[PDB]
């Protein structure tokens, strides 16, 4: 689906400095808007830059054995400064996400990463009658995240009971080592309501699985790191409660 | 709406507090003080009116006991204390009232009538 | 319908320890606290001890402080009021109530028990 | 419902002199129109001032034990000069009422009176099958009136089987000792007919119960008096019968 | 100095609702501007309502034995929501204060409170050579405050070695029981610098001592409470540091 061919190497280093953050993106161009919609305001307190700035999660090692990785939103960013706060001090909250996944290697490494953003991504446990099942804490692995396997999400079953090959229905991009180094996914707020409670309900779900294995030239770096930078877009929350300071 | 029913001469101040849905019950003045609260003076005006707003997750809330959609708390504390002159009875009362607003609506007609 | 069964009453001796308990039906005991209110013959609604199921943060009345011990059970949905070292002033028809929570106040509760009569009998 | 705060003390003594009467109201302002309707004429003999003037019922003692008091209209005013006459000489009769309840105390007394005007106020006797039940004479205690209890009207049951707290649906005002000294209730004619027979049917029902107890500073006046001044408004009666002089 | 005579009783209840707070001041009029200056902005991040709203300290009992009370700014308000936060997260910080001290009694109580705002109020310890002396913690009693005596601040020596009678050089108002119930003191930022560090340096110092003793009619309320409501005015802080969350 993502049959693009920007250039191949590197051209232009154009940094995204929003608020306090700074990114220095590989370029800027080549981004996918989920379903063709930009995160908009409810048609409330709009913090903007205060909440709307780049936060970086923990970097994870990609290896010749890796089966995949997964995170939840806003869940992961629950331990992020002002966005971490505003999440616990309000009963409401809707937010967009600029999932900017970067992965650098050399002209000598080969493989392919597919960043899949699954809206309402519940994980594997074939009890249709009683879903949710796995405890609040397991279902929410924070900023460190969870991982796929060959709480148990099977890779070819996308960790939900449906053949991986059809995953390509959800918004995605393929970080193919020989071409792109970056993945840009703007995910607008998707839920059954106009606004809801962030602490309990998980909107999206970033799942990066390997479509091609990792092969490194003779002897080189045994593993390569993948980084996930996420940012809250056009967010609002109602309404401050006894700023119950922890 | 809280209406004070004590001696004209009697004075004091109280703090009517509101804690939005999901938040823990404010058990201390300091705790209750942080959130939406009105500092109602007995000495001056006899009646306080605190309009509880629409700070709700769902566009439509449960009239039933649900944790997904649970109300919150309205509590009163001694901002100051009660000051009474001479030998006027040291214990009076306060009445409370409740009502809806123009934006208040309901749905799905059901019943509960027994024999 | 929320039910609180006030169990553990009777006529014991002055200094005679007597525990109290209440079976909390209709709700998750953790969402609520639980306390105790005594009323002497022809007197008023007076507080004794109350704690919140979640925080287990104690609070007693000044006159009863020390001798009385409150403790909650989240498994059996019951409270335990260990009224130890009783006195002739502790002769007041007791009552238990689930709180929003948390502390011994005027009323400040909603679910009330039937009423168990404890009489601190003295020679 | 009656969340007003005129002034607190006394400002202006403005007397209501209608016909032969004179009142000298605490002020004038702060009055409640029942349902937003003024006593109007049937859309007949209109006596005006002859019938339309202020009559004062018997004054009753309010005490720390009082449970309440109740009256019936036109019933109470059945022993009032021309309005008392016109009531027995006609087969018809419709009339409005300016129930002006006054209660004076000092800056040292505390408590709260709620004057409740219940249209078609039948009193307690849980025989739904056979209501009215209590004799004509008991049901009609004249100008001396009846009283609530802790013919038996239970106070918290408003003397009819419904929780006092909801009484606030009927037109009312709260004579709260620390603020207002007077209560003004204009009650327009309310009945199933355009005009009816006054002798048999009771339109309204003035019920004053205590919402707050009475507490007096140390030693003072053991009790305080409450007065009810009632007046017939825009009344008409058809048609003189053998002016059957008593 | 404060030879005013507003009215004597009560007229107009006009509430000050700033941000989340609500006050319901005795009136509004009769306020003293310290030196004739309003808290202005440095000629930075200006939080406004976020930081600029009314916070109430702990209420203290005034008794026939009371010698006085004292607080420090911003010190007292160091445990106040957003203003408490912004104080520890920034290396800078300048702020104004609307010290609104209220005290209610009856037409039966008598006495006089003088609210004295002493800029740079260091407390008693006659070591000129080595001032500051008393530990950081003692010098900073938070929101509960400190008290004068007949760390030891002598009342007639204003707790600094100078005769109380001359205290009247600092901005002040006298809450004289027979007249005023409220005291309003707007204190603009006063320090040797344009902006400084709030955590270490104490700008003002609210000191309320009794000029007249408290006498209550026969038997009444044994003591009367005094309340201090303080508010940050036209405040700014530079510049967020690793929002070092506690």
């Amino acid at each position: 689906s993502p049959n693009i061919e920007a250039c191949g190497y590197s051209d232009r280093v154009l940094q995204l400095t929003l608020g306090n953050s700074t990114i220095t993106t590989q370029e800027a161009a080549n981004s996918v808007v989920a379903y063709g919609r930009w995160p908009e305001y409810l048609r409330p307190t709009e913090p903007d830059v205060a909440a709307c700035r780049f936060y970086t999660l923990d970097t994870v090692s990609w290896t010749k054995e890796s089966r995949g990785w997964w995170w939840k939103l806003p869940d992961a960013l629950r331990d992020m400064g002002l966005f971490g706060q505003n999440m616990y001090y309000h009963y409401l909250g809707r937010s967009g996400y600029t999932v900017h996944v970067q992965c650098n290697a050399s002209k000598f490494h080969q493989g392919a990463l597919g960043v899949f953003a699954v809206p309402e991504m519940c994980l594997a446990g074939d009890s249709n009658t009683t879903t949710m099942h796995t405890s609040y804490q397991n279902a929410n692995p924070g900023e460190k995240g969870g991982t796929f396997t060959g709480f148990c999400p099977v890779d070819y079953l996308l960790g939900n009971g449906t053949l991986l090959g059809n995953a390509f229905v959800f918004p995605h991009q393929i970080i193919n080592l020989r071409t792109n180094n970056c993945a840009t996914l703007v995910l607008p707020y998707v839920n059954s309501l106009s606004i809801d409670s962030m602490v309990k309900h998980n909107n999206w779900g970033i799942a990066i699985l390997p479509l091609a294995p990792l092969n490194f030239a003779s002897e080189s770096s045994p593993e390569i790191p993948i980084t996930l930078t996420i940012a809250p877009m056009c967010c609002e929350f109602n309404g401050l409660r006894n700023i119950t300071l922890p | 709406t809280f209406l004070f029913c004590g001696s004209m001469m009697a004075t004091g101040k109280l703090l009517v507090s509101y804690a939005p849905p999901g938040a823990d019950p404010p058990k201390k003045r300091k705790e209750a003080m942080l959130g939406t609260h009105v500092i109602w003076d007995i000495g001056l005006q006899s009646s306080c009116t605190m309009v509880v707003p629409w700070i709700s997750n769902t566009t439509y809330r449960q009239t039933i006991d649900d944790s997904f959609t649970e109300g919150g708390y309205i509590s009163v504390f001694y901002q100051t204390r009660i000051v009474v002159p001479l030998s006027t009875p040291r214990e009076m009362d306060i009445l409370g009232f409740v009502s809806a607003c123009n934006d208040f609506s309901v749905r799905l007609l059901r019943d509960t009538t027994h024999i | 319908q929320v039910q609180l069964q006030e169990s553990g009453g009777g006529s014991v001796q002055a200094g005679g320890s007597l525990t109290l308990s209440c079976a909390a039906s209709g709700y998750a005991v953790s969402r609520y606290s639980m306390g105790w209110f005594r009323q002497a013959p022809g007197k008023e609604n007076e507080g004794v001890a109350a704690i919140d199921s979640s925080g287990v943060g104690t609070t007693y009345a000044d006159s009863v402080k020390g001798r009385f011990t409150i403790s909650r059970d989240n498994a059996k949905d019951t409270v335990y009021l260990r009224m130890n070292s009783l006195k002739p002033e502790d002769t007041a028809i007791y009552y238990c109530a689930s709180g929003f929570g948390l502390s011994l106040s005027r009323y400040t509760y909603a679910y009330w028990g039937q009423g168990t009569q404890v009489t601190v009998s003295s020679h």
